[PDB]
């Protein structure tokens, strides 16, 4: 029992520093593609602006 | 002809015609008595800002050039003073009477006018003078989020300069003109207005006048760096600087870049900053030192703006909000926070401690994390630990009360040696009072010869006078 | 002298003078016409002169519809901006932007009128002598006190309390204070409008308040120009009186979106966001003159929409800036039964420093905000291992942080009708008070039902009893 | 009609984005100068100056009602987009509907957590 | 081409069959002409006009009480954003609408429709009988369940998820690819023969699967089948 | 011939020729201009024609400050270009955007001025003859080599040791090569501009260089054309002289920012996220001149700030179009203390093929590359678990491993008042060798911190001896 | 000229992308309106007017064949941009080309799970 709670312990730390890991790498990725897809989206409103400003 | 015919007003611009023999950055002056700069010539209308109040300027009032090139008074006179961007008084001492004057608009010394920094500027914070060195012609950024303690740390640096022959103008830039009042009222509290000057373009002013206000304190600033001296500019915060130039631009009809500001930004506050340098030995040997301001969104520091000027300077002081409300003061992020064109300033006597006390706080930043529990790491840890705790507890510094370097070395040097690594957290404060108080009551030797020297030769005495403060009072 | 409209589109109307001069910039025009025929319409339309534009015309935003005008309308200069009446006489009536009354009690008769643009005051008019403003409401005086003569914002989304706690606070300041007090509507709901004015007519508190509202339905020109309506009023009890006056303005939100159509209106570039270029200076011209000077004091509550839960958007972070104090309401506390709502983590103010407040106010308002957030990095834990594993020392400090949550909550007097709960008003000494007795650890052996909606800790100890426990 | 003869009344308005956008096409055919979104600046005033219209009157009055249920699409959730955070603005509480409620088996598919009314208790009954 | 649909409608009186590969190039011509015009521009740059040039061609494709018009229609999706103006003014004249997914196709999962997105009219229980009903109902529950569960598979391990989510994931698996077919018009592509599936046995196709009677079968039998006899053989086919 | 200034907006400046003809595009015009009475400002300015704008009125761009400048002031067709001296007598000197001399040692007095906007070289004149360049410097020669002719991108933040790596090249050709560089500097910290100038003033390296300046401070006109100076001086080394010649661009990142300035100035449309539309023409007109012919050749090394440290921009994507190799300097490196701080695994060049450089020098970089991966890939089992429980296959790996990652090392020469070190060359033989030795298992009993700052192998083998 | 008598020929375009760069430049000078990443509304009928050309004739006319193999460069792999997605709409099939497998020793490094032929399948040998 005593080796069991070492080995559960030892089990639960090292899956959940792999799973903490997994967690910042997939928020990693996901925010550059919240960086890109709003920067994207910015750089078109302002495009609009100066269309629109010389339509006049 | 002199005089022309206004033609055109909107908020703030206006257009004229005649004019015929005005100057591209001309002053020229309403009939009314308020002021504008003359910006576009075109071939039959002149483009003018307005330097004031524009509702009382209508069309068909006459516009008169004033021969000049927009120019500030500047001397000796201003030193203790509060004015506005154009160099007009506001603190109701009566008039000016400045013999010289100097355009806002100058072009930055050469490459061979100057020389690398080898003088320090004390600031009389024990985090920045220890672990982020300034020298007397540097360019550092004071940067974090609203309420965080980034114009106290800037008048904390004006009020440690009462000793050394440096001149410090304030300039601010859209503030409240409540704050003005509290921010002149703390320095003639603590006398700082004997060798300071005040530049004033509160959130009620033209934009026109916040976009023009740190060239005219810049202008101010190079007349004692001209003649040899040494001059601290302070600009309250860029972020507001940059808001009103974009709003002068999307009026003048610019189309817009990045985060809606002008392409012309970046120039804008290069062309600001670069001027403020240490001089050659043959242009007199002078300096003019720079601590900018600027705000961040919930902490962004990856915005335009904030990397816009992160390029041009020599380095940044970082400010935690999390850190103000944790009952921090002033709040430091010494483990982001560096000086690339410091530390060749820095006297001897800090170097020989401030090795020792970046060696422990990077220590300390890394394990502080896990250790988070009370005891569970061992004895090579807990070392660690615990001197990171003392050290961050000798950080702590309260407002408007700057420590003199001589002061700072003796506490710095009773930490980073371990003489408190046996007193209690909690105690390490008054320890501090304490120990200074003693040491300057009955051991003066040892402030004046680091005063003089400014190195450590024989600490010696500074271990035993210690030795006997600790064995009679606690 | 004598103009005529010359271009109608929507809210924007040209104007044409000729002979004598052109008006100022900010002047008031009014065009009073009567129909010549039947094929024609009555008209009474009063309009803000916003820029000059050559050929002796002007460009102006018309403060009601522009429907029925006819181009050749002849046009009156006032040869002043919009004037509204000020004095005693303007208490406990309600009013539109252009000050005209609105309710049918009759005409005002007071004896000046003031214009909507004037200077503020100047450096040398300054006043340094901070000090504390009472509410009564124990979230705001202990986390986030008020100064007189200072500006507090109240930030939130939709539904979590602002104008329930901005209404508790008029009556508040009515009751004890016997102050003067000045409500602006700022793009006003009018089924909204209906109800402060009842709430006011009935408690009694309408005697001693000013309502300017027009209404969200107006056009943008109005809906720009009434929180100016409401301060230049407020204006004449602080100089012209030497009084203390609260200012309540709800939802500046509508008052950047009315500034930002008028530029569209008027032709300028969008600016971060389609803001208006000119926002910073426009916010800065209303929230400059609410100062305390050595005439007297004039205070102001202020509550901001946030859309979407974006803090970062142009209107709420050019209002930051001019905020003495800043409460966040969070819509998590308000369906949870937790009433203002006001989160205590997010919550602060500027005169929260032991050189204006005392060192016990200093003290109990640190050890409260840092037993919070101790308690919030131990959730997680204590939901997903039995609280069992929780220490002696933690498990001491959550029932702390969680008698001291719901001992931020208080029932109010306008909201008795809703709960049934009389309502309570609790001085700055019983606050630290109760907060300190919590936190000393003195009162522990209480059920924490005790302290949910109760006013002063007293109250709490008699209902431990009254719930037989 | 009915609200002034002292009766109830209900108006829905299947699409209030449709009519925005019927107003930004005559708007920029007739050269009105654009704003946020390619929108007219005097957007706000037509649907404000629209669902003000629906009221309780007062007994003096004759006590007669009109409610209303305008009606709003959002692009791929965008709640913050300008026709939606300006007609969010003007009206007394707001129902929302998720597209992955709806593919999961909630069927009505309301947001209960997001979606509120300030009415809400004065509404309903004792019960 | 609507023209000549209409004359069999209104005075033949027939039953007819209209196809448009592209709509959107109907869209983005008006666009390329709009500026020439004078116009002003609206979001993305697209014409003032866009809706009303939508519906002028999409009202006059209906069926009347002297005939009928069914079409069928594809619309091009720029740069895969589904919010762009030209996509977005269609959805509204739509009686089904068919949206397919990158994500699928390249997985290999043809014709790559995506069954969350796609709708149409006659979904309802007024419409279409109880059985098919349920199982479209079952269908579309078990991919959004597997959707939402892609991040949790992704963070902690396969052996964390519970017994009913182990189960939820395979058969979602199989569902995917059983929703796979070899079309006849695609010889050259998939190398298969190409297949013809009737109502009756799509429906009892997904019961089978929804209701687990195939949970011994490899996800790998239900892939480029017609029917669900066939998955059966192509296990068999493989020991 | 005599123009008129007709209008004055910033930078951009409009003037109206009569009696004569007007002047070409790119041509510069003058304005001296004296003071009449004591409310008028002395004027010395040059400015250069952007493009024609019918009613006999032509528009430019300023290359100073305007301030002072009045309708009607009388303007000097210069006929040309912006002309600036060339000859060997540019040497060891500093100079402005329009080449006049910034330091005090008097006028340059040179034979003759070259045109700044000229063709580059055609087709017929190019030269397919691929060799290689030795720099001395032991990351680069093996792992990024540089080709005669060649553009090479150099990446690091502010502080890695940009400056300190150019000083060490433009020293390197200057003490073996005898050969002569040109260093060009764009939106660049005055104060930077002058720590490299006195540390090039104290390692002699002055004498066989020129410099030029356009400063961060500088309006946008000068900040578009200095890099141009440069490079036509560098010009006259190649077709006049026969040389072979490098070109230092402090950050052409200012260069694109500088043309995106000009670009808004002017009012044409914008392009993607807000730089100039002509972005690809202009970084061409600089770039293709860098070339190597039948007379002789110039390469270039240039430095990129890469802005919110994301690749994709514009800028560095339109660069990349024209470079043929990458060095970057890693701050994980600058931290570690390697002072070079060349990361080996992300460095590259297009000459790095086995069909442009022996199948010895390809096979040596591709077993380091290779192993520097490999010990990559292990260190985490190497710092979680003990180091006893690596295999022996592994272990030797790391063993070998651990002295080449140190072996990549080598003390720079303009380095001495930083750490006091001599300074050290390692020839393209030794090199090769030395890798080679370390790989093939001949040389595994010399200690790691032998390896460290030394320059060639076997001066690891006598500091290992030495040390005790 | 080779097809239209009777002989076979093949074209390359080295790269399409500068091919669009160049017009966006052209048109943005001539300051026509801008659209979708600054590119004019006239782009797509630029490469579709270029690559519709290349075909195999009927024998009536000669039985001659033009065959294309234009090239696009991608920033940092975005397959999705405006100008790429714009010409697979026009190709008859793809070849896609990974940095990634390229650095791990893979060549040609081609993407079988993006790359696919629309005239595959009938052009190849029986074998
Ligand atoms: N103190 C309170 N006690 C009980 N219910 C409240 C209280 N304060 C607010 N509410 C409820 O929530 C609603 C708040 O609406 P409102 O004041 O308009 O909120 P907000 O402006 O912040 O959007 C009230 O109409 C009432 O239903
Ligand atoms: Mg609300």
């Amino acid at each position: 029992l005593l080796d069991a709670k070492a080995s559960e312990h030892a089990a639960r730390m090292t899956a959940m520093k792999n799973a903490t890991d997994n967690a910042n790498e997939l928020i990693r990725t996901l925010t550059l593609s919240y960086n890109r897809a709003r920067q994207a989206a910015i750089t078109q409103e302002i495009t609009e602006i100066v269309a629109g400003a010389n339509a006049l | 002809s002199d005089v022309g015919t206004v033609i055109q007003v909107g908020d703030g611009i206006a257009r004229a015609h005649g004019l015929d023999n005005v100057m591209s950055g001309e002053l020229v002056e309403f009939a009314n008595g308020v002021m504008g700069m003359a910006l576009n010539l075109e071939e039959n209308n002149v483009g003018i800002v307005i330097l004031g109040p524009y509702t009382g300027i209508k069309e068909g009032d006459e516009v008169r050039r004033t021969g000049r090139i927009m120019e500030v008074p500047v001397g000796e006179e201003l030193i203790g003073r509060v004015v506005n961007a154009l160099g007009q008084p506001i603190d109701g001492k009566g008039p000016i009477n400045a013999k010289e004057f100097r355009p806002v608009e100058r072009k930055a010394p050469g490459v061979v006018d100057r020389q690398p920094v080898k003088e320090p500027l004390q600031t009389g914070i024990k985090a920045i003078d220890a672990m982020i060195p300034i020298g007397r012609g540097q360019r550092e950024l004071i940067i974090g989020d609203r309420q965080t303690g980034k114009t106290a740390i800037a008048i904390d640096t004006i009020i440690n300069q009462k000793g050394q022959d440096v001149i410090c103008i304030y300039v601010a830039i859209g503030q409240k003109q409540s704050t003005v009042a509290q921010v002149v009222k703390t320095l003639e509290e603590h006398g700082a207005m004997e060798y300071t000057i005040v530049v004033a373009a509160t959130a009620s002013d033209p934009a026109a006048l916040q976009y023009i206000a740190p060239y005219a304190g810049c202008a101010m600033g190079e007349y004692f760096r001209d003649k040899g001296k040494h001059a601290l500019v302070v600009y309250d915060d860029l972020s507001k600087h940059a808001v009103a130039y974009r709003q002068i631009s999307l009026l003048l009809r610019r189309p817009p870049g990045r985060e809606a500001y002008p392409g012309d930004v970046f120039y804008l506050h290069s062309r600001l900053l670069e001027r403020a340098a240490k001089l050659s030995d043959e242009k007199g040997g002078g300096s003019l030192t720079a601590l900018p301001i600027i705000e961040t969104q919930a902490g962004d520091v990856s915005a335009y703006i904030p990397t816009n000027v992160i390029s041009i300077t020599d380095g940044q002081i970082y400010l935690e909000s999390d850190l103000f409300y944790s009952g921090i003061r002033p709040a430091i992020n010494v483990g982001l926070s560096v000086s690339r064109v410091g530390g060749a300033a820095q006297i001897k006597a800090m170097k020989q401690v401030a090795g020792k006390l970046r060696l422990d706080l990077a220590q300390y930043r890394e394990l502080q994390a896990f250790a988070q529990f009370a005891s569970d790491l061992d004895e090579a840890t807990r070392a660690q630990l615990e001197r990171g705790q003392r050290m961050t507890e000798i950080l702590k510094q309260p407002q408007y009360s700057p420590m003199p370097v001589e002061k700072q070395v003796v506490i710095i040097y009773a930490g980073t040696n371990g003489y408190l690594d046996d007193i209690p957290v909690e105690k390490v404060k008054e320890f501090e009072d304490g120990f200074l108080e003693y040491i300057e009551s009955k051991h003066p030797d040892i402030l004046e010869e680091i005063r003089e020297k400014k190195a450590l030769d024989d600490e010696l005495e500074e271990k035993l006078k210690k030795a006997i403060k600790e064995f009679k009072a606690t | 002298t004598r103009g005529r409209v010359i271009q109608v589109m929507g809210p924007v109307v040209d104007v044409k003078f000729e002979n004598g001069h052109l008006p100022a910039i900010y002047n008031a025009l009014k065009i009073q016409h009567k129909a010549r025929n039947e094929n024609e319409v009555d008209i009474d339309l009063t309009l803000e002169v916003a820029l000059h534009l050559g050929d002796d015309t002007v460009r102006t935003i018309a403060m009601a519809s522009t429907d029925g005008l006819i181009r050749g309308m002849e046009v009156i200069d006032t040869g002043a901006p919009i004037s509204v009446p000020v004095g005693p006489e303007t208490l406990g009536r309600m009013f539109d932007v252009l000050g005209e009354p609105i309710d049918e009690k009759g005409p005002v008769k007071a004896k000046k009128r003031w214009p909507i643009h004037r200077p503020p005051p100047s450096l040398s008019e300054q006043s340094t002598e901070d000090e504390i403003l009472e509410t009564g409401i124990k979230v705001i005086d202990l986390l986030a006190p008020i100064p007189k003569g200072g500006k507090i914002g109240l930030f939130g989304g939709a539904g979590v309390g602002k104008t329930v706690l901005i209404m508790e606070l008029i009556r508040n300041i009515a009751y004890e204070h016997k102050g003067f007090s000045v409500f602006a509507g700022v793009g006003e709901r009018s089924r909204e409008g209906n109800e402060l004015w009842l709430e006011m007519k009935e408690s009694g508190v309408l005697d001693n308040t000013v309502l300017v509202f027009g209404q969200m339905n107006e056009p943008p020109g109005a809906r720009f120009r009434v929180a100016l309506t409401g301060l230049t009023m407020a204006e004449y009890f602080r100089d012209e009186e030497g009084k203390d006056v609260l200012l309540f303005i709800d939802n500046i939100f509508r008052f950047a979106q009315a500034g930002s159509e008028v530029s569209a209106l008027l032709g300028r570039m969008p600016s971060e966001v389609g803001y208006q270029p000119t926002l910073a200076t426009e916010m800065a011209e209303l929230q400059e003159r609410i100062t305390s000077t050595r005439r007297g004091s004039i205070t102001s509550v202020q509550a901001i929409y946030v859309p979407a839960d974006d803090l970062t958007d142009p209107a709420p972070a050019t209002t930051f800036a001019h905020l003495d104090a800043t409460i966040v309401l969070s819509r998590e506390l308000a369906e949870k039964g937790i009433y203002p709502a006001v989160d205590p983590l997010q919550s602060t103010s500027r005169i929260m420093d032991p050189r204006i407040v005392s060192e016990e106010h200093y003290e109990v308002a640190r050890r409260v905000r840092e037993i919070l957030q101790r308690y919030k990095d131990l959730q997680d834990i204590i939901a997903i291992l039995g609280m069992e594993e929780l220490s002696e020392e933690d498990k001491l400090i959550v029932q702390r942080a969680r008698k001291i949550q719901r001992f931020l909550s208080q029932p109010f007097h306008v909201a008795e009708h809703f709960t049934g709960r009389p309502g309570k008003y609790v001085p700055i000494e019983d606050t630290i008070r109760g907060f300190k007795e919590i936190l000393d650890g003195k009162l522990d052996d209480v059920p924490e039902q005790a302290f949910y909606m109760v006013g002063t800790i007293e109250e709490a100890v008699e209902k431990a009893k009254k719930m037989k426990k």
